[PDB]
């Protein structure tokens, strides 16, 4: 228990670029958002005048098994999401490295006290199998490469991009993407004769 | 009353000229020392 | 645009709601501000403010200061400060979302902290385990005062009312049940209209019941669950997998 | 204890009764939990509650695993179209 | 000896022409401690910082006649420091050489703090100006968070 507790890890991009900072340790300050139970919360700031204060939120245990920051709930070593480095390596050996989030109370504070290293974190907690997996994602990415009513709407994109092409081809946009009956409306006719007049 | 909540100082108490005290009233020459500082609250607070 | 003036006040200090709220039960509770000896199962209201956004928002005091945080209360309708509010003022744009992005991995746009897993019933603040975008708009039948209005113009003004907080990546209205989905582009811009938009009506002035608009419920804003429909799963697997290439790009490129 | 499990069990059989009548009007009335009688009162549906891996020794088991995978999704597939 | 007990004693020569002065500090207090309500917690702020601000006016009233214009007798203001009407400690502080127009004790208090220093208003406004600058982005203090300064640094 607490007589030898780990030291935090604190993303670099978390502490910022001031090579001094002070952080406050409250021994028994928050409780966890994984964990449920007790750890020592950290609050520092990067600046001396920075506005908003960052803290530490997740357990040591907790953030150990992710292999991930406290502030940040990044991963420790790639800076991304746990949801997306576990598509990354999920999709790469193809193993379905998936997390395993729990509930129940008890539940979440019993697993958060094995010492398993959970889903995705067994790659990345290792230098090694890291720069593996990233070599495997060079061939990967090797082997990849005034109103007018429109029609034939791509069934999978949205309204801001056609009002974005118009605001670049140069207001209101009521597109229903099943019926594909893209009602746009300008504001001016004279817009919608410069519509005209660009494409 | 039982119901009545404590009157504030600043209202009621503090703007009220206070009363008279115990104050046996001395002699003036068989308690002459004493006369001028036997009531204070520290009574020779300030005489070195 | 709001770069411009500065940002009006919108309620008074004097004139803002009180607390001790609604008289419901019998006797109360002063360590938790509600009341006891109760019943109560409603507890809900009509929202008397709302925000314009064209009329209300400008810039702040802690505009020039960087703060990343917008102000909760100007979302709301109630901001009693103004030129003085230490939050921003303004929707979020993509300048503002672009210097929230190491921050919003954790909390909030408006600086709150977000829980493991949502609630219940899909309640206020997200989960940071998703990036949740589409909203739940429903109780339109208490936010219209029980007025059937023909639901392609119930859709039409659930589009109006969200075309001014945001990009919207899309728009649904149920025809069997009352409720739509509404997908912005952002998470920020999310965020932002589901705390602005809760417990209002969809009523504007030509509606004829705008003076008694302040009787009812209003409507419900919370966080939309998965999407059964197997057109949105591919929609969804191919937006992942593009997302997933351009991540690969960057890490190939931070190696 | 008898009397009360005997109620317990016809109290169910109605529950579901409604439910079926609802589901072939075509309203699909999801079902009700048991409420927690204390704070952590534990949901058996969610989690494996006291999970114990079997500590892995020297041989392989990845096409074993699959296989199981494999077997439980098709009966949870079965389950929902047929009924068991 | 705030009030006026059998124990206070009468009033020296000059002060009936400062009493009505004086009597405006007085309603002015009679303001301020009367609870008026308030919901957020800038605005309950901004009552303290105006109480602290009477104290303040009050006690550079009599340091201004009696120290610098020398208008009033000793004999008086002594009576004035005995009454509670100024403030010995403040008026000790105005005294010093780095510390004239200072706002309150609690902002050269070292042992307040977390890390030493006093307040942030006993700075100069050029140095926090030009460590701004230097930074780039702008200087944001506004008001104290113990009595409201804006600046109380000898040269400002
Ligand atoms: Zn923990
Ligand atoms: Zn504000
Ligand atoms: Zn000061
Ligand atoms: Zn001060
Ligand atoms: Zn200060």
């Amino acid at each position: 228990d607490e007589i030898n507790e780990p030291p935090p890890n604190i993303c670099e991009q978390c502490l910022g670029d001031e090579a001094n900072i002070r952080m406050t340790k409250i021994p028994q300050g928050s409780e966890c958002k994984i964990c449920t139970l007790p750890f020592t919360l950290y609050h520092f700031k990067t600046s001396k005048r920075s506005n908003n204060i960052i803290k530490t939120l997740i357990c040591v245990r907790c953030a150990t098994q992710r292999n991930i920051c406290q502030c940040c709930m990044l991963d420790s070593r790639w800076h991304i999401p746990i949801q997306l480095r576990d598509h990354l390596i999920s999709l790469v050996n193809e193993e379905n490295v998936m997390t395993e989030e729990a509930k129940n109370d008890m539940m979440k504070r019993f697993l958060s006290l094995k010492n398993v290293k959970l889903g995705g974190a067994q790659i990345t907690s290792d230098p090694s199998e890291a720069d593996n997996i990233v070599d495997k994602l060079k061939n990967i990415l090797l082997r990849a490469t005034k109103s007018f009513f429109l029609y034939n709407i791509d069934a999978s994109i949205p309204e801001w991009k056609i009002t974005d092409t118009v605001s670049q081809l140069l207001l209101s946009l009521i597109v229903n993407h099943k019926a594909k009956c893209g009602g746009l409306r300008f504001q001016s006719s004279e817009l919608g004769e410069r519509f005209v007049s660009k494409i | 009353d039982d119901d009545e909540p404590p009157l504030s100082y600043e209202q009621h108490i503090e703007n009220i000229e206070p009363l008279d005290p115990i104050n046996l009233p001395l002699d003036s020459q068989d308690d002459e020392y004493v006369k001028d500082w036997l009531y204070d609250s520290r009574p020779l607070e300030e005489d070195s | 645009s709001w770069r411009d003036k500065s940002a009006k006040v919108q309620v008074k200090e004097s004139e803002l709601p009180s607390s001790i709220p609604a008289q419901t039960g019998l006797t109360f509770n002063i360590w938790y501000n509600k009341w006891s000896q109760g019943f109560a199962g409603n507890t809900r209201f009509v929202s008397p403010f709302a925000l314009q956004p064209q009329l209300h928002s400008g810039k702040t005091r802690g505009d020039n200061d960087g703060q990343l945080f917008f102000c909760l209360f100007f979302a709301k309708g109630m901001c009693c400060l103004g030129p003085k509010c230490e939050y921003l003022h303004h929707i979020p744009d993509e300048e503002d979302i672009g210097k929230l992005a190491l921050r919003t991995e954790v909390l909030d746009c408006f600086g709150r902290e977000k829980f493991a897993d949502y609630r219940e019933d899909m309640g206020g603040i997200g989960s940071f385990r998703k990036k949740n975008k589409t909203l739940y708009v429903g109780g339109i039948d208490g936010a219209l005062n029980s007025k059937h209005l023909k639901p392609a113009q119930i859709e039409s003004r659930i589009r109006f009312v969200f075309s001014r907080l945001g990009d919207i990546d899309r728009i649904r209205y149920v025809e069997s049940k009352n409720c739509g989905f509404v997908k912005f582009k952002y998470q920020a811009n999310a965020e932002f209209a589901k705390e602005a938009m809760s417990n209002q009506t969809l009523l504007l002035p030509s509606d004829k019941e705008w003076d008694d608009r302040r009787e009812g419920t209003g409507l419900l804003v919370k966080w939309a669950n998965e999407d059964p429909d197997p057109a949105a799963q591919k929609r969804l697997q191919e937006e992942l997998k593009l997302e997933s290439l351009n991540m690969m790009v960057h890490l190939i490129n931070n190696n | 204890k008898i009397r009360e499990r005997m109620l317990e069990e016809s109290k169910r059989i109605a529950e579901l009764q409604k439910r079926r009548e609802l589901k072939q009007a075509g309203i699909n009335v999801a079902i009700k939990k048991p409420k927690k009688k204390y704070g952590t009162d534990i949901d058996y549906n969610e989690d494996i509650v006291y999970e114990q891996a079997p500590m892995p020794g020297i041989y392989d088991t990845s096409t074993e695993d699959r296989q199981i995978k494999k077997k439980f999704e098709q009966f949870e597939r079965k389950v929902n179209r047929k009924g068991l | 000896p705030r009030i006026k007990t059998r124990r206070s004693k009468p009033a020296p020569d000059g002060f009936e022409k400062i009493k009505p002065t004086l009597t405006d500090f007085e309603i002015q207090l009679r303001d301020a401690q009367k609870d008026k309500s308030s919901k957020l917690a800038a605005k309950s702020n901004e009552q303290l910082w105006e109480i602290m601000q009477l104290h303040h006016q009050r006690s550079r009233y009599i340091y201004t006649l009696y120290y610098k214009r020398k208008a009033i007798s000793k004999d008086l203001y002594d009576w004035l420091i005995k009454e509670k009407y100024a403030d010995k400690l403040l008026i000790a502080k105005w005294r010093k050489t780095g510390y004239e127009k200072l706002c309150c004790l609690r902002c050269i208090q070292k042992n307040e703090t977390n890390n030493g220093s006093t307040c942030i208003c006993r700075v100069p406004r050029a140095q926090l100006e030009e460590e701004a600058r230097k930074k780039g982005t702008q200087v944001s203090f506004h008001q104290c968070v113990h009595c409201g300064c804006r600046g109380c640094a000898s040269t400002d």
